[PDB]
C-alpha cells in the first residue's frame, strides 16, 4: 500500500510538466486526491484537490488556470498537469489520498520526514 | 431573573441583553465568534469597555479557558499576577485576575481595605480537567461571604464581615493588565452579573443550561468538527493512546509519554500523540458534528486516509477494530453513529456501530480491551458489553467507551 509521486523535472518558464500520483495496493475509486508543494524552506502549501467523483476541483489561487488536476480510476493514478510554469512553482510536490477535499489544505502531513515527492524546478536560461 | 448584565454575541458584536442596555465597546483586538466566545490578548487594543447604567449582594458568572503554562516560563506563570476584568470607581470596586493556575476575586471597599477568594487548579495532574479547557465560574457576594463556584460546585468561601460597602457603578474593563508575556491570552464566554447572591441550586442549574448543545464538544470544550485533525483520548484509560500496530491492521494501545524536564512545580501527560484521526460526514451544512450523526472515523497513515472498521460477524463480546484503506467491503461495517449517553455535562462522547441507519440493531461501542496473544495486550476495540452499561443511571464517566477528541490548540504546547 504505497502512494508515490513522479513526473517532476527541470524546465523553463512557460513550459509544461505532468505529475502523476500512483496508488499501489489500493484503488482510488473511493479517494479524493490532494497535491501539496514545499519549497526550501518556505511554508508548505496545498496546491490542488480533486473529489472522489472527480467532478470537482480546488486550486491554490496562484495556480488556477495554469494547473489541471485529474484522476484516472482505471489506472489508479491521479495527475497534476502543470502548464505555463513559473519560477515560483519551484518545489517538491507531494500527494495524499483523502476521503474528501474538505479541509485538505490545512492537513499536517509530515512530508519532510517521510515524504518521497517529486521535484519541480523552473529557471530560464537568460 | 436578578440579572443586571448579560453580555451576548449579536451581529459580530457584544451586547447587553439584560434589558438595561449597558453600552458595550468592543475594540479591534478582541477576537469574537458566533459561539459567544471572546479572546483577550496581550495587544493594547484587546479590550472591552462596558458602562453600566447608574439607575440600577451580587454575583458574577462566566465561562473561561486559560491556556497552559509554557514549559519555559513557569517562574513568570507562578509569580506574575495579571488583571483580566476590572471594575473601579473612586478607587473602589471589584476585580478578577489570574496568577498562573490561580483565578482570584478581590474586593476593595471605600476605605481601601481588601479581601480575596481564589480557585487554584492542580498543575501536576497527568490529565487535568481545567487547563486550557472551558469551565464555568460563578462568584457570589453577600454581607458576610465571598464564594467561588466551579462547574456548579462550591470551591472556596472566604469571610468578609470586615469588608463593607463597595462600589459597582464604575466602568467594567476587560483587558489583560499586568506583567504578562506577549503570548498571554484568555478566552471568555457568557459573562453575566446578578443583583443577588445566587444559590448553589441556581448556579448548578445555570451550569447545565449553558453546557447543553445539539453538538458534541472536543477535549477542550469547543464544538466537535468534521474534517479536522484530532488525537484521541479515552476517559477510562487516561494515560493510554491508540497507534496503528506495525504490520498489522489493528490499533494497539500504548502509554503516554510525560513531561520529561526539571520542574518541581509541574507535571502532565503528552496529548499530541497516537494516530491523527479525522471525522467525515456520511452525507444524506456547517462542519459541526451533531449528536446522532452518522460518521466515518478515519486516520492518517502516512499520506493515506485510512478508516476504522468492525467485522460484521464476530463471536465474542469484544473484537479488535479493523484499520484499513477506504473501500467498500461487505465483510465489514464502516458506519459509526456518534452518541451522548451522558445526561450530565461532559466533553466525552461515545461511538456506536450499527448495521444500517434505519436498523435498530446495535453491534457495539468503541472502547479498549485486553486480548490474549499465544501475553496480554490492550487493543482498540468494539464491545457488546458497553450496550447495557451506558443505559445505567447515573451515567458512568469512567467507562472505556468514553472518548474525547484533541485537536492541536494554541493554549496547549508540549
Amino acid at each position: 500500500v504505497q502512494l508515490v509521486e513522479s513526473g517532476g523535472g527541470l524546465v523553463q518558464p512557460g513550459e509544461s510538466l505532468r505529475l502523476s500520483c500512483g496508488a499501489s495496493g489500493m484503488s482510488l475509486d473511493y479517494y479524493a486526491i490532494a497535491w501539496y508543494r514545499q519549497a526550501p524552506g518556505k511554508e508548505r502549501e496545498g496546491v490542488s484537490c480533486i473529489s472522489v467523483s472527480g467532478s470537482s476541483a480546488q486550486y491554490l489561487d496562484s495556480v488556477r488556470g495554469r494547473f489541471i488536476i485529474s484522476k484516472d480510476n482505471t489506472k489508479s493514478t491521479a495527475y497534476l498537469q502543470m502548464n505555463s510554469l513559473k519560477p515560483e512553482d519551484t518545489a517538491v510536490y507531494y500527494c495524499a489520498a483523502l476521503a474528501d477535499c474538505a479541509g485538505y489544505a490545512s492537513l499536517t502531513f509530515d512530508f519532510d520526514s517521510w515524504g518521497q515527492g517529486t521535484q519541480v524546478a523552473v529557471s530560464s536560461a537568460h | 431573573n436578578n440579572i443586571i448584565l448579560n453580555l451576548r454575541y449579536k451581529d459580530n458584536n457584544l451586547i447587553d441583553l439584560s434589558g438595561y442596555g449597558a453600552k458595550v465597546e468592543v475594540y479591534d483586538g478582541v477576537e469574537l465568534n458566533d459561539k459567544n466566545q471572546f479572546k483577550l490578548t496581550s495587544s493594547a487594543n484587546s479590550k472591552i469597555r462596558v458602562t453600566q447604567n447608574q439607575n440600577i449582594d451580587f454575583s458574577v458568572s462566566f465561562w473561561i479557558r486559560i491556556p497552559k503554562y509554557k514549559n519555559d516560563g513557569i517562574q513568570n506563570y507562578i509569580h506574575n499576577e495579571y488583571t483580566i476584568i476590572n471594575c473601579m470607581k473612586n478607587n473602589s470596586g471589584w476585580k478578577i485576575s489570574i496568577r498562573g493556575n490561580r483565578i482570584i476575586w478581590t474586593l476593595i471597599d471605600i476605605n481601601g481595605k481588601t479581601k480575596s477568594v481564589f480557585f487554584e487548579y492542580n498543575i501536576r495532574e497527568d490529565i487535568s480537567e481545567y487547563i486550557n479547557r472551558w469551565f464555568f465560574v460563578t462568584i457570589t457576594n453577600n454581607l458576610n461571604n465571598a464564594k467561588i463556584y466551579i462547574n456548579g460546585k462550591l470551591e472556596s468561601n472566604t469571610d468578609i464581615k470586615d469588608i463593607r460597602e463597595v462600589i459597582a457603578n464604575g466602568e467594567i474593563i476587560f483587558k489583560l493588565d499586568g506583567d504578562i508575556d506577549r503570548t498571554q491570552f484568555i478566552w471568555m464566554k457568557y459573562f453575566s452579573i446578578f443583583n443577588t447572591e445566587l444559590s448553589q441550586s441556581n448556579i448548578e442549574e445555570r451550569y447545565k443550561i449553558q453546557s447543553y448543545s445539539e453538538y458534541l464538544k472536543d477535549f477542550w470544550g469547543n464544538p466537535l468538527m468534521y474534517n479536522k485533525e484530532y488525537y484521541m483520548f479515552n476517559a477510562g484509560n487516561k494515560n493510554s493512546y491508540i497507534k496503528l500496530k506495525k504490520d498489522s491492521p489493528v490499533g494497539e494501545i500504548l502509554t503516554r509519554s510525560k513531561y520529561n524536564q526539571n520542574s518541581k512545580y509541574i507535571n502532565y501527560r503528552d496529548l499530541y500523540i497516537g494516530e491523527k484521526f479525522i471525522i467525515r460526514r456520511k452525507s444524506n451544512n456547517d462542519d459541526i458534528v451533531r449528536k446522532e450523526d452518522y460518521i466515518y472515523l478515519d486516520f492518517f497513515n502516512l499520506n493515506q486516509e485510512w478508516r476504522v472498521y468492525t467485522y460484521k460477524y464476530f463471536k465474542k463480546e469484544e473484537e479488535k477494530l479493523f484499520l484499513a484503506p477506504i473501500s467498500d467491503s461487505d465483510e465489514f461495517y464502516n458506519t459509526i453513529q456518534i452518541k451522548e449517553y451522558d445526561e450530565q455535562p461532559t466533553y466525552s462522547c461515545q461511538l456506536l456501530f450499527k448495521k444500517d441507519e434505519e436498523s435498530t440493531d446495535e453491534i457495539g461501542l468503541i472502547g479498549i480491551h485486553r486480548f490474549y496473544e499465544s501475553e496480554y495486550k490492550d487493543y482498540f476495540c468494539i464491545s457488546k458489553w458497553y450496550l447495557k452499561e451506558v443505559k445505567r443511571k447515573p451515567y458512568n464517566l469512567k467507562l472505556g467507551c468514553n472518548w474525547q477528541f484533541i485537536p492541536k490548540d494554541e493554549g496547549w504546547t508540549e
